[PDB]
């Protein structure tokens, strides 16, 4: 019936253009058409990783029949603790060049040689706070040796790791921060996230004086917490046979949280 | 994950007449990897250093060629257009050179190898076995990457100039 | 289009012939024809890689109708934590002459053959602290069984790592430091700067009171933030359709670091 | 505008030469040219920190080409409980060297080659009473192994913890002492502030003895106080529209203190 959809939609993800979204894509073709590196810092319930998503969408690859195609921009989360042959299989994955063993040499090789002809111009690193400190060294030799620009996205932490190496502290000395929501822009998103997101069989009034008191104590200005509430309160409504949030489950939510 | 990119690798296209020796040294420099390394890749282990040296005592089989090909792109039957013809005699320790055709095709030719062989007929000049001025033996076609003498530094197009 | 054939040359990377350019010059030369090795030492934005590149292209390599080239001065960077087998399949590589699978040994006795014959008379080691701890004894080999001076370039921890070793550190004693800019020497490169690399269609005037206040806060000396603040600002002038940086663009990119 | 500028004018510093300061470079110039290490001592407010920074910036480091500088005054001011680590951590710093991980005896033995071949005559320490117990040996240390007058610099506080160490004492025993301003002092040095400081519109008259009785109240002889109520005083004033100060509005100001 219509009651089974109902979940996937609120608990399928979606992107929502958001004025901290927009000011990162046009400050990152700055750095892309300068070719200059530079760092993406913020707490991490900010939302970088899934801006950087919506960044990488709109660059599509171009691809002919028999030569390899060009890629305009890589994007690539680390593991923890992650090394240089371990960075080099990722840039070389993300690509989908076929060769996939090889010693560490090898790879570092391989990886300069995939990055050029296939025209790479910027390559984004998520919580680049996980690099293993010697890996810094073939980041920066990717990006003077190559005509790239390298983002590294990450928290406060990130900092801390990069002010105890003066080599990687000057490449990487230019940042952008991602804040928080407050306000009447936490209270637009709010309105916003009713009409582009839960979109129920009802209005839940988000705005209301009353509501907003309730998100604001249990969000605390994060969009991580924002839409983990509301689907979570949508969701459990819809279940309990509501047309509607019910100020009552919202509460009953935020309680948990 | 990527953005609906096709699995790739540095293909390239075979000249009219290259060995596989060559075509296989080519291969490993459009895409950087070491012999062992494409004999992995392939699944076929140490066979291919054997056969960058000429050394088909065991000859070529079909299921050799068709894993290769499932590599470099190229099906079974044009690989074997770059091995000997059944019975044609190949000697593989002097390696030999036109020069005068590297020029129109930058590439060591099979048929070179063949112990019928004695001069190029497109060009009626005597085949070399070293090089004309510094007498050094060539290097295996598949580390022809200069194109030159590894020794004196001259360019093997002209070396066309110092034969027959 | 005009304007894209400019923010093109001002993406690129170029050589002004600096004080500091022809100070180290002048003093390798000493050190190349008395053969003895050394080092030189300084801060990572100083551009100590700039200076030892821009010398190694004034000695061209020399060919003869017969024999090999001979290559006066050689110049590598190495990979982070640089094996002996890496380190001596980067300087055979350097001077053309390929080498197969060999185990360590027989890379040593053709690194020899590859740096006889061929006059070699300097090798600059790039980032000599990517070197791990025993390849010193290759290094002081070749400085030593060669009549060829070998020159370690780095930050100030290359002290630390050389002090470790008393055989090394006696080789290597002599040494000259790459220095920030000040006083009038940061004025008249911020001079030189505008007409030798900017080159915009109108003056800025980068050498006024107002914008070397600017300028020395957002640079603090170093001749990379320099370089980096100087094109950043001029690209992104031209892109607003500005024919001149201007006090508050300059600004606008200055509080980006 | 013109009260905007004169603000961020009366906000900031400056130096007034005056015969306390003329006298502290006259000694201390001696103290250079003969080795001796010795103290300045007074107290909190008479200014001993802008009479040794006006001293250090007569003795800038003279830079050569391809050596590291001459520095012939090296000016230090340790954080609270400064460890043996952290005086050679600055010492090393200051000189524009970079420090890097190691144990006690590196930093030590780092620092003593920092301070050798870079001509170092005299160290300053500011607020020397920072300093733990134990760093006094490695101040003495220096101060004996080479040839450097050390300065300590402090309030009478500072001799209390000196007199707790025998060694320490006789070493530091030399000193000159800072005091207050009165009498004809005081009146001179207050129309310096009016000719050099203030810089206002009109004559403010500060040397009458109707204007000297609320100042020597007010400021009971500190140049500290003195400078710090004339410029409020000013500020205040012009944002009025006085051209001057007069006897209400200077009271309205002391009345704070
Ligand atoms: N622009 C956006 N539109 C819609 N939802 C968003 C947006 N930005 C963030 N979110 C929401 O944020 C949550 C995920 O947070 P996200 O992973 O983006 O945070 P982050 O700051 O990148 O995390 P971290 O730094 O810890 O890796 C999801 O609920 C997602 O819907
Ligand atoms: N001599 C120079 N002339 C012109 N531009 C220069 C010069 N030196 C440096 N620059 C500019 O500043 C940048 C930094 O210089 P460079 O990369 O050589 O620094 P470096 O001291 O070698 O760095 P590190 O020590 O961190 O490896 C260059 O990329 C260039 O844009
Ligand atoms: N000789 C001077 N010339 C110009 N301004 C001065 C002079 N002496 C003091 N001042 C001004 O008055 C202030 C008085 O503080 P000063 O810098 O003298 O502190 P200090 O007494 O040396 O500090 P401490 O508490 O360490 O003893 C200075 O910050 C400066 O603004
Ligand atoms: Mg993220
Ligand atoms: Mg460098």
């Amino acid at each position: 019936e219509w009651l089974q959809a109902e979940i996937a939609r609120l608990k399928g993800k979606s992107i929502v253009p958001l004025q901290q979204v927009k000011t990162l894509h046009d400050w990152l073709d700055g750095k892309r058409k300068a070719r200059k590196s530079c760092r993406v810092v913020g707490e991490s319930r900010t939302g970088k990783t899934v801006a950087c998503d919506a960044y990488r969408y709109r660059h599509k690859p171009q691809q002919e029949a028999g030569r390899p195609p060009t890629v305009p921009v890589v994007y690539i989360r680390p593991h923890q603790k992650c090394g240089p042959k371990d960075l080099f299989k990722k840039i070389t994955e993300y690509l989908k060049y076929r060769v996939t063993k090889g010693t560490v040499s090898d790879f570092r090789d391989r990886t300069i040689e995939v990055l050029k002809g296939c025209g790479v111009e910027m390559l984004i690193i998520d919580e680049a706070d996980r690099l293993k400190p010697e890996t810094f060294a073939d980041v920066r030799d990717i990006a003077e040796d190559l005509g790239i620009a390298v983002v590294l996205v990450g928290t406060d932490r990130l900092d801390a790791v990069i002010k105890r190496d003066e080599q990687v502290l000057e490449r990487f000395r230019a940042h952008l921060r991602f804040g928080k929501l407050s306000g009447e822009d936490f209270k637009n998103t709010v309105e916003m996230w009713e009409q582009m997101v839960l979109k129920l069989p009802v209005s839940s009034n988000l705005k209301s004086k009353e509501m907003l008191r309730i998100l604001t104590s249990a969000t605390e200005g994060y969009i991580g917490r924002l839409d983990e509430i509301l689907r979570e309160a949508a969701i459990r409504s819809l279940s309990r046979g509501l047309k509607k949030i019910d100020k009552a489950v919202l509460q009953e939510v935020a309680k948990e949280y | 994950e990527a953005p609906d990119v096709k699995p790739w690798l540095f293909l390239i296209k075979p000249y009219e007449g290259e060995s596989l020796s060559h075509f296989l040294g080519r291969f490993r420099r459009a895409n950087h990897l070491s012999a062992s390394g494409l004999g992995t890749l392939a699944g076929i282990g140490a066979i291919v250093a054997r056969w960058e040296r000429f050394h088909f005592n065991p000859r070529p089989s079909q299921q050799e060629l068709e894993a290769i090909a499932s590599v470099v792109e190229v099906d079974a039957q044009r690989l074997a257009q770059m091995l000997p013809p059944a019975g044609v005699g190949m000697q593989h320790e002097p390696i030999r050179l036109c020069g005068a055709c590297y020029a129109e095709s930058p590439c060591h030719r099979i048929e070179w190898q063949y112990k019928s062989v004695w001069k190029c007929d497109r060009h009626q000049l005597k085949i070399l076995a070293k090089c004309p001025n510094c007498q050094a033996p060539f290097k295996m076609p598949a580390l022809w990457e200069d194109g030159c003498c590894h020794r004196c530094r001259m360019p093997f197009a002209e070396m066309a100039k110092l034969q027959k």
